[PDB]
């Protein structure tokens, strides 16, 4: 090709570069101290605006309490040693392991989910409302969210609830089951990434 | 009594049940916080004020219970209130992307504060931290205008103009957004302001006699703004623009009730 | 707790400003026009110069640019070094 968005895919490549050194330099950070904990393993990566896209809207959504500290201390390293530029929050991408608790097994988070997880973390036996006025949590993406813990579950359940049913409702009750039959200390639940047909919308906005 | 306020608060945060009887409860400690005075007061107030950013409580009761307390605190004097609002904004950091209405109200009523105590170096200095660019509260473009503008009119008398100049800056990036005629015209007077204060007495000359033919603008205000206007256009670099600015402001007769219209006339007449 | 957050893989996006109060080939300021226009009237219908802003971030008013491209040579920072980002600040 020629030169109209091979420069993106440059820019792009620079991105992943940018990320490698920043996730080494920081390496070497942590190796140095660290004074308080809450940065136990973090993987924060540097993306510039201008080669990935915001998506729809770059969204103010909110972040978990360790998340918060995480970005706090890569905003403010981005802001000590690399000034002159600010970082943009947005909420679309990311992934997290949850450690829960006979086994211990690890979940899988994927940055959206997490809040309600800390909200249950502050206090479980919440229900819909809960998550949805103490969070500014977006529509929709939500519940596939928020189904993939619950709905559609095989037996391997770890956010289960009294009112079971498949649709969702408002006024209902989570809970936890240990489900020892859950030996994998790495369990994820991918809802997520259920298909990629590139449904038109987004097609017809491109093009 | 602040301990048993402590106390109390650090109760009722392990307490379960409904949010309207937990909140009422805690407005309550909070009334009884009030009644205080001195020491034992402040002590409480910064034991609720605790206890609001701490992660138990709900983000509602300690939005609205943060709200209640900013609109208690003006009825309490200049005083040591003034610590706990430093030490209020200190505290909002893991929450502080959560809301930010009531930082941005501490740093409204601080800057207030501090401007009544013939300070805005420190008021511009606090009202700078406000964070009007996140829009994560999306303010109208109302209250950014006004709080840049603030700024810039704080920073004139505490005599910085680097960042004033910026402020102005982003005022007008997003000057042209905003509504209001009274808050535009104010706008127009404070940049008229920043033009007279940096070397644009030219520039702020224009600007003065520009907003002189105004009618909501008050005579006394008219008055002194085209005051201005004649004294930015005598100060200015004598050259065509200042000869035709001579030339205009020779036709005001509020020009001629002004006491230097005999300076610009043996200006303008040449001599 | 009942559940706990080990990792994290977030993606942290960041904006460019390097915000100044200069420019370069006018020597008076990033706005309030440049040589080749001087004042705000005489013709300029709501004022047609603006700020360019490059990919690299760096920051002139866009007539200065435009003919720092034109007068001299177009090789220094052309199409492939020098992009056009931005109009405005
Ligand atoms: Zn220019
Ligand atoms: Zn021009
Ligand atoms: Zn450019």
């Amino acid at each position: 090709c020629g030169c109209q968005f091979t420069s993106k895919l440059e820019g792009m490549f620079r991105d992943m570069s940018i990320s490698n050194t920043t996730m080494d330099e920081f390496r070497q950070h942590l190796q140095a101290t660290g004074v308080s904990l809450g940065g136990v393993d973090l993987t924060v990566r540097v993306l510039t605006t201008g080669y990935w896209p915001t998506q729809s809207a770059t969204p103010k959504c909110n972040i978990p309490p360790a998340p918060r500290h995480a970005f706090e201390i890569f905003r403010r390293f981005y802001l000590a040693k690399h000034s002159g530029r600010q970082l943009t929050l947005q909420h679309h991408m990311g992934s997290a392991d949850l450690n829960a608790t006979t086994r211990k097994h690890i979940l899988q988070v994927s940055t959206f989910q997490m809040t309600i997880l800390m909200l249950f973390n502050n206090r479980e036996k919440y229900t819909f409302e809960e998550i949805q006025q103490e969070t500014d949590i977006p529509e929709r993406e939500l519940v596939r969210a928020l189904q993939s813990l619950a709905c559609g579950k095989p037996t391997q359940r770890v956010l289960t609830k009294e009112p079971k049913s498949k649709e969702i409702e408002n006024g209902h009750i989570f809970t936890v089951n240990d489900q020892f039959t859950s030996k994998l200390h790495r369990v994820k639940i991918q809802t997520v990434a259920a298909k990629q047909g590139e449904s038109d919308p987004e097609r017809k906005e491109t093009r | 009594m602040a301990a048993a306020v402590r106390q109390d608060l650090a109760q009722l945060m392990n307490s379960s049940g409904s949010h309207k009887d937990l909140a009422g409860k805690y407005r309550q400690i909070l009334e009884k916080a009030i009644q205080l005075s001195g020491a034992e007061q402040l002590e409480a107030l910064k034991a609720f004020v605790e206890a609001m950013v701490n992660e138990n409580v709900s983000l509602v009761i300690s939005r609205q219970l943060l709200t209640d307390f900013c609109t208690h605190l003006p009825n309490l004097p200049d005083s040591t209130a003034k610590e706990i609002y430093h030490f209020t904004l200190e505290k909002i950091q893991p929450r502080v992307i959560s809301f930010e209405e009531q930082v941005a109200s501490i740093r409204q009523h601080l800057a207030s504060i501090y401007e009544k105590e013939e300070d805005w170096r420190n008021a511009a200095q606090v009202l700078v931290g406000i964070p009007l660019e996140t829009g994560q509260k999306q303010y109208n473009v109302d209250y950014k205008l006004e709080t840049y503008l603030k700024i810039a009119r704080l920073y004139l008398e505490d005599d910085d103009p680097v960042q004033a100049e910026a402020y102005i800056n982003r005022a007008s990036l997003l000057q042209n957004e905003s509504t209001n005629e009274q808050l535009q015209i104010h706008y127009k007077v404070c940049y008229a302001r920043v033009l007279d204060y940096r070397r644009k007495f030219i520039e702020a000359a224009q600007r003065y006699n520009e907003l002189s033919y105004k009618t909501i603008v008050h005579e006394s205000e008219r008055l002194e703004a085209l005051k201005h206007a004649l004294h930015c256009t005598i100060l200015a670099s004598a050259g065509q623009q200042r000869s035709r600015m001579l030339a205009t402001l020779f036709k005001d007769e509020r020009c001629q009730q002004l006491a230097a219209y005999g300076i610009l006339e043996k200006m303008y007449l040449d001599r | 707790k009942r559940f706990e957050v080990k990792k994290w893989n977030a993606v942290a996006l960041w904006a460019w400003d390097i915000v100044v109060d200069n420019c370069a080939i006018c020597r008076n300021h990033i706005m309030d026009l440049c040589i080749e226009c001087q004042a705000n009237q005489a013709s300029a219908t709501s004022e047609e110069c603006t700020v360019a802003w490059g990919v690299c971030n760096h920051a002139f008013h866009f007539h200065c640019i435009s003919r720092w491209l034109k007068t001299r040579q177009v090789c220094p920072l052309d199409n492939r070094e020098w992009e056009f980002q931005k109009y405005g600040h």
